[PDB]
């Protein structure tokens, strides 16, 4: 019911998830987009409907995980997009663009938008949601002065959650149960996780070669991986390495989300 | 007959919709049938639009980020997210307002900010020197940035130079 979508250059994969278990050897294409670089990905657990930034138009898009054609929602006054998340209650969109610089969000057919933000922002990238809580979190790599960041999805209550001993913050996630926010660092070569009400203390997970993008689901945490081309598994309490999967075409993996069969 | 693809990879092809798509890609490539670069390289692998270059890595004189994607345009090799203020196709030269060597080994002097006085520079010019960096000093006006009097003159707010 539930499957694992990840992005690579022209097209975006596909595989099932039963029981906390990567069936590898059911990996197939979700969607062949040739023309386009996938960066981002996002999942409508109301709809069934996937998300994506692309930065070679640039484009934002989407398509039903049920045969669905791709559809393009924004082209416009776009520069790089490279994370989107979704509000499935509001029926709203969230993204990052790292070179206009800012966080718009906007309907999730992509009109109406709005700036969010635009202040402070270098090289944002990972964004998420928590849509019950109306809380918003993202990452910004700026090389100088990594942060990780929250405010309400309203654009009200901006601040920055953590910023020492932060070097590449790539992606990052949020799940609801354990209040836990976690995100890979391609710089300190690690997973944090930390739960918004008490910042000060971090989990760590340490030995992460390159990680770029990340996604949860329960214990488990699902990052894509520059050098070892790879999505790897990894349990948070345990620290343990659950599982590995090598696409046969070794191109770069991007973003990474789950497709749950329900919200 | 044989697949058409590189290194001898495996392919499928969907004669419903006729798509071929080969199993493995030579690096840097990307595509059903390897036909293109990956995010970080540039080419035209097949010769689609153009005599046959295979994909290597974007060339912009280290002035472009490993943490970034979509640094350079995948057919021309165009690098298009500089960093350290340097610019052109090859990163090879610096924005507008900033002046040093692109080129320099270290960043901190590479590309740096004019930052002109508004009221000791010529029109106030954001421009300046592409090597000493010296701004185009108004009458009896000093200085790389032109924010400094000539011994024996005052008042660089006047706008027309120090005066006496």
């Amino acid at each position: 019911g539930t499957h694992l979508l990840f992005a690579q250059t022209g097209k975006i994969e596909r595989l099932p998830l039963e029981r906390n278990t990567m069936k590898k050897t059911e990996a197939k294409a979700f969607l062949h987009i040739p023309a386009k670089v996938i960066i981002g990905l996002a999942f409508d657990c109301v709809d069934k409907v996937v998300y994506w930034t692309d930065i070679s138009e640039p484009s934002i898009g989407r398509a039903s995980l049920h045969g669905g054609e791709p559809t393009t929602i924004i082209r416009q006054d776009l520069g790089s997009p490279e994370g989107i998340a979704l509000d499935h209650l509001g029926r709203t969109i969230f993204w990052t663009d790292s070179q206009l610089d800012r966080i718009e969000v906007a309907k999730m057919d992509g009109t109406q938008r709005r700036v969010l933000f635009d202040t402070g922002l270098v090289n944002p990238r990972g964004i998420v949601t928590d849509p019950v809580r109306g809380n918003l979190y993202w990452t910004d790599w700026n090389r100088d002065n990594p942060k990780i960041e929250t405010s309400h999805m309203d654009g009200t209550n901006r601040r920055i959650l953590a910023q020492d001993n932060l070097g590449l913050p790539n992606g990052l996630t949020f799940d609801a149960f354990s209040s836990q926010l976690c995100w890979v660092d391609a710089g300190t070569h690690r997973a944090e996780c930390l739960n918004p009400a008490q910042p000060g203390r971090r989990k760590v997970l340490e030995g992460l070669q390159y990680p770029f993008a990340v996604t949860s689901y329960g214990k488990n945490l699902y990052y894509t991986d520059w050098k070892t081309n790879s999505v790897i598994a990894m349990d948070l309490a345990i620290s343990k390495e659950m599982d590995t999967f090598h696409p046969h075409k070794q191109t770069r993996l991007y973003g990474i989300t789950i497709a749950l069969s329900q919200c | 007959q044989p697949c058409p693809c590189p290194g001898g990879s495996s392919c499928a092809i969907v004669p419903k919709t006729k798509e071929v798509v080969c199993t493995h890609c030579p690096t840097g490539t990307a595509g059903k049938r390897c036909e293109l670069c990956d995010d970080g390289y540039f080419g035209d692998p097949l010769g689609s639009n153009g005599p046959v270059r295979l994909c290597r890595p974007c060339q912009c004189n280290d002035n472009i980020d490993p943490n970034a994607v979509g640094n350079c345009n995948r057919l021309t090799g165009e690098c298009l997210k500089c960093i350290y203020n340097t610019a052109g196709f090859y990163c090879d030269r610096c924005k507008e307002g900033f002046f040093g060597n692109p080129l320099a080994p270290n960043p901190a002097d590479k590309c740096k900010a004019c930052a002109c006085n508004p009221y000791g520079t010529v029109q106030q010019q954001s421009s300046c020197n592409p090597v000493t960096g010296q701004c185009q000093c108004l009458p009896h006006v000093s200085g790389r940035d032109c924010g400094t009097c000539d011994p024996g003159y005052y008042n660089l707010q006047s706008g027309q130079g120090c005066e006496r």
